[PDB]
């Protein structure tokens, strides 16, 4: 029953808890304008503020960044609560909290909305289930690597037993507007390709030229069109180049436009162009061969396309490793101290025989609880056998 | 000894294990130290006769 | 300015390539922004040294240095050595409403993160705004009109 | 490797005193002994690569890699990455009244890659919808596409 | 910026807005949805504990009296009092399983001397611990705590 | 010095790898010594001076 | 160490290769100290059973 109840009990690392604080992820499409992330922004906002005073304390929201990236489309809620003693129930720590939260933001059309707890501790995420990573091995491009990609997220999002919510952790290849600049047009006009392109990236995107000086205090100069003429591709046109006689080109002449397609978020992993995938196990499986059952789906991809373990998936963890390699060590250089304090082979298995009777109340302490194996359960089971070898070990050296 | 190879050892997680395997090894020298030293001396002038 | 391909051909890729013989390293990951920006991070053994660590790669990031654009080494690199996790968010408000946001920020930006950040151990300041910058905001109608570009 | 930064402290305590065409090559900075450990050589079987072509599959899938692992103080190929090859014919240069300095020029002109912002970008006029990259000028990929400049 | 064959003179403001901006136009906080600036705050490798939460507040009670009318913090983020009622709430059962002890002893060695005894033995056993803790690099964190209560 | 020396004038793509280009007189033009006397540059007017 | 790292690295690229391509190893300072150390544990026995 020991045993039995030892494999039984399920394995955490170490427990998450209410730490007092916790976020909130906003992302929408793109391109998605900075006003629309600021809406849902506002929603959010209006649901910790109106639904929730009772335990909130501060929302501070920032339309800008994410933690994915900046974008116009992307958005980050860090709230505060009121303090434990003022809080006080289940219904009110961070679990339910979080849970109703993100049960309620669900609502929400084209935008997503997810709210968590800081897992644990520090650039401790090594948790939650792997993150796997595709590899142009050859010179493939970004095409070929979104279509390999796709036969991945496709074919292992048709296996929901052993792994879900395989989905890309990247941006996606929004539309983008490609300008061609016929040189020879320019040249026959007499006008600066130099010229051209500067003017085109200094209106459009800003250029720095100098520092100035602002109250004992050097800062920045920047130069860039009025926000009059960059927001629709029709400005173009509104846009003058200096010819070298003396006229003035408008790029209506020299350039042809059109729409394409192409990644925000371009991706490498030790070299070469990568894509990288997230998940879990499925929940009564675990990482390791959920790992393997992604190694064997991207096996069947086309040739040119390797894969990698980063991340959490690089290192592995704990108990099912090598951790009973330390207890049954631990356990021989004991019977060996045992050996030597009573100069036997046999009376030491006196001392032996009364381990099981720890776990078993440790593995019970476990499964009846809700609780779950991991770093403080185990060194609590360390901490028994060791205990219980004081008063066995007391018991017989008294007796012999 | 059942303390000591829990120090050992790998990844990010045997960190954690080092954390306790001293903390504690630590407490059993200087306890059974004290347990030569101070206790029996403090067992000895201070217990009542029977 | 730029897009997510121009800066990870013209930059990314041409860090990648000068990125060598620094120890203990485990790999390296390499993002690439359609709003111009790039970022690189390595990894290298738990317990291994901080510092030594951290130059050795920016003995390699100026062995390439000059092959970068202009533009990019105007703004210029940096190179951090610092976890993910924030560790707290100070923020500041003003109460009578006597400043808007972008006061606010710029008065951190040049009174408070200058400092806060000389601190040690203090491995990255992400600022929540922006300080200030003269704004010539340029017209076109009225830089043709005097046959004038940028 | 306090020994071998030290220097480099030093020798970017000049580098803007080494010629433009120097410092876009490149100095490079090592630590190493002089003999070898191995050499590793690579052979095609039925022919159907020269050595060139050899030389540039490692250099540009094999050398980057086994650079990048620790302990590993200096990669030296035997042979050479590819490389885009203008070679110049002076007879028909002069027939058209061209000079070198021209192709050079043609060249930092016509291959290049351009930042060119964004459409409607921050700040941006409130009421807009659309927020989308601009991209430009794009880096060349084949000779042909040399073969057709201006 | 140009003078005319009318004589006439353009300037800057003539063709551009001058104007106090900002850097970058992106980030854009609030706080309660008042709006309010910050920094967020980052943790160099090998750092370093509640030693760079105090030095925050040591920079910035060195600010807090030249700042403008009106403007006040606040502290929308905080793993500082988690650690500080995380230890607190370890001395608290330190002490408990102390007094417990004291009472369980009392209940078969039912003498105050036999019961002191075991007493006394408790602070100087745990105590020592710490100094044995520096010795070897441990400091008083989470896990040396619970170290100290298991 | 470009003619006979070869020139690193700026970088392209292949593949999805940047790589150099360079630029420099066919091999025909750069044997002999007197090959110097083939090479032409453009005069100030217009005219070109061997 | 970093001479099993070089077919780390190269195990890692050996399947991605065209069509008849294939690696040589015409130098080797390793099977070297890898006899040099296997006639050694053979000296230990030898002394150990005369």
């Amino acid at each position: 029953g020991m045993a039995y109840l030892f494999v039984r009990l399920p394995s955490s690392f170490l427990p998450d808890e209410d730490q007092g604080v916790f976020m909130t992820m906003v992302q929408l499409p793109a391109g998605a304008t900075q006003e629309r992330t600021q809406k849902v922004l506002n929603e959010v906002t209006h649901y910790y503020l109106t639904k929730e005073k009772n335990n909130v304390e501060s929302v501070f929201a920032v339309n800008g960044a994410g933690a994915a990236g900046a974008g116009q489309n992307t958005g980050i809620a860090f709230v505060s609560l009121k303090d434990w003693a003022d809080r006080p129930g289940e219904e009110n720590k961070v679990e339910a909290i979080t849970m109703r939260a993100t049960r309620a933001f669900s609502q929400i059309k084209d935008a997503m909305v997810f709210a968590f707890n800081l897992p644990a501790i520090v650039e401790l995420g090594t948790a939650t289930g792997f993150d796997f990573e595709l590899i142009d091995q050859a010179g493939l491009g970004h095409e070929k690597l979104t279509q390999a990609r796709n036969q991945l997220l496709a074919e292992a999002a048709k296996h929901p037993d052993m792994l879900t919510s395989v989905r890309p952790n990247g941006l996606e290849d929004t539309p983008q507007f490609k300008i061609d600049i016929d040189q020879e047009k320019a040249q026959a006009l007499g006008v600066s390709i130099n010229d051209i392109n500067t003017t085109l990236g200094a209106a459009w995107g800003g250029s720095y030229v100098n520092d100035f000086i602002d109250r004992g205090r050097v800062k920045k100069v920047y130069v860039m069109s009025e926000a009059k003429y960059r927001m629709l591709p029709d400005d173009i046109g509104d846009w003058y180049v200096r010819a070298a006689d003396g006229q003035m080109v408008p790029f209506s002449a020299f350039s042809s436009s059109r729409w394409e397609y192409g990644s925000p978020r371009l991706e490498r992993y030790n070299g070469l162009p990568s894509m990288e995938i997230l998940g879990q196990a499925a929940p009564g499986k675990s990482t390791g061969e959920a790992m393997e059952l992604m190694e064997q789906l991207a096996s069947k991809l086309p040739t040119g396309v390797g894969y990698d373990w980063t991340g959490m998936s690089y290192q592995e963890r704990l108990s099912g490793n090598q951790a009973p390699s330390l207890y049954a060590i631990s356990l021989i250089v004991v019977f060996l101290c045992l050996a030597a304090l009573y100069e036997s082979w046999s009376i030491p298995f006196s001392v032996m025989l009364v381990v099981p009777l720890g776990v078993i109340g440790a593995l019970l302490a476990a499964t009846f609880r809700g609780l779950t194996n991991d770093v403080y359960f185990q060194v609590g089971l360390l901490t028994t056998i060791g205990l219980s070898a004081k008063n066995a070990i007391l018991i017989v050296e008294f007796a012999k | 000894a059942v303390f000591v190879p829990m120090a050992f050892f790998g990844g990010s997680t045997g960190a954690i294990y080092r954390q306790f395997s001293i903390t504690i090894v630590s407490a059993m020298a200087l306890s059974v130290l004290v347990a030569l030293i101070l206790t029996p001396a403090l067992c000895a002038t201070m217990l009542k006769p029977i | 300015g730029a897009d997510a391909k121009t800066v990870q051909d013209t930059v990314t890729q041409v860090i990648e390539q000068n990125m060598n013989g620094i120890d203990n390293l485990m790999y390296m990951s390499s993002n690439s922004d359609s709003t111009g920006t790039v970022q690189i991070t390595l990894t290298f053994e738990s317990g291994t040294d901080a510092d030594i660590a951290q130059v050795q790669v920016q003995n390699k990031l100026q062995l390439a240095m000059p092959l970068l654009p202009q533009e990019v080494q105007q703004q210029g690199v940096s190179v951090e050595k610092s976890s993910s996790s924030f560790l707290m968010v100070v923020g500041v408000i003003n109460t009578d409403g006597t400043m808007t946001q972008e006061d606010i920020s710029d008065y951190v930006a040049a009174n408070m993160k200058d400092a806060i950040s000389r601190t040690s151990g203090v491995g990255d300041v992400q600022l929540f705004g922006s300080q200030y910058a003269m704004r010539i905001w340029m017209n076109p109608n009225e830089l043709n009109k005097f046959q004038l570009t940028p | 490797d306090i020994a071998q930064v030290q220097v480099q402290n030093k020798l970017q305590l000049a580098m803007p005193l080494l010629p433009q065409e120097v410092q876009q090559q490149g100095v490079s900075v090592e630590k190493s002994s002089s003999s070898f450990l191995m050499v590793v050589g690579v052979i095609n079987t039925d022919g159907t690569m020269t050595q060139e072509d050899i030389s540039d599959y490692v250099a540009a899938n094999m050398k980057d890699a086994i650079s990048r692992t620790s302990g590993v103080g200096d990669v030296q190929l035997f042979g050479s990455q590819y490389a885009m090859r203008i070679w110049m014919n002076p007879n028909e240069l002069n027939k058209f009244q061209l000079t070198p300095v021209d192709v050079i020029t043609a060249i930092k002109a016509q291959n290049a890659q351009v930042a060119a912002g964004q459409l409607g970008g921050t700040p941006p006029v409130k009421g807009q919808q659309l927020n989308a990259s601009i991209i430009a000028q794009t880096r060349l990929t084949s000779t042909e596409e040399f073969g057709k400049i201006l | 910026l140009k003078v005319n064959q009318d004589g006439s003179r353009v300037l800057l403001r003539d063709v551009a807005k001058i104007e106090l901006g900002g850097e970058n136009y992106d980030i854009i906080a609030e706080f309660n949805g008042q709006p309010a600036s910050g920094l967020g705050i980052k943790l160099a490798t090998g750092a370093n504990a509640l030693d760079t939460a105090a030095a925050i507040r040591a920079e910035l009670a060195k600010m807090e009296p030249f700042f403008p009318s009106g403007l006040k913090i606040v502290y929308p983020y905080d793993t500082t009092p988690f650690v500080k009622i995380s230890i607190h709430e370890v001395v608290k059962t330190l002490v408990e399983a102390i007094i417990l002890v004291f009472l369980v002893m009392y209940l078969f060695l039912q003498n105050f001397r036999a019961t002191l005894i075991p007493t006394i033995a408790v602070p100087v056993v745990l105590l020592g611990t710490f100094a044995v803790l520096a010795a070897f690099g441990f400091s008083i964190n989470t896990l040396t705590m619970f170290g100290m209560v298991l």
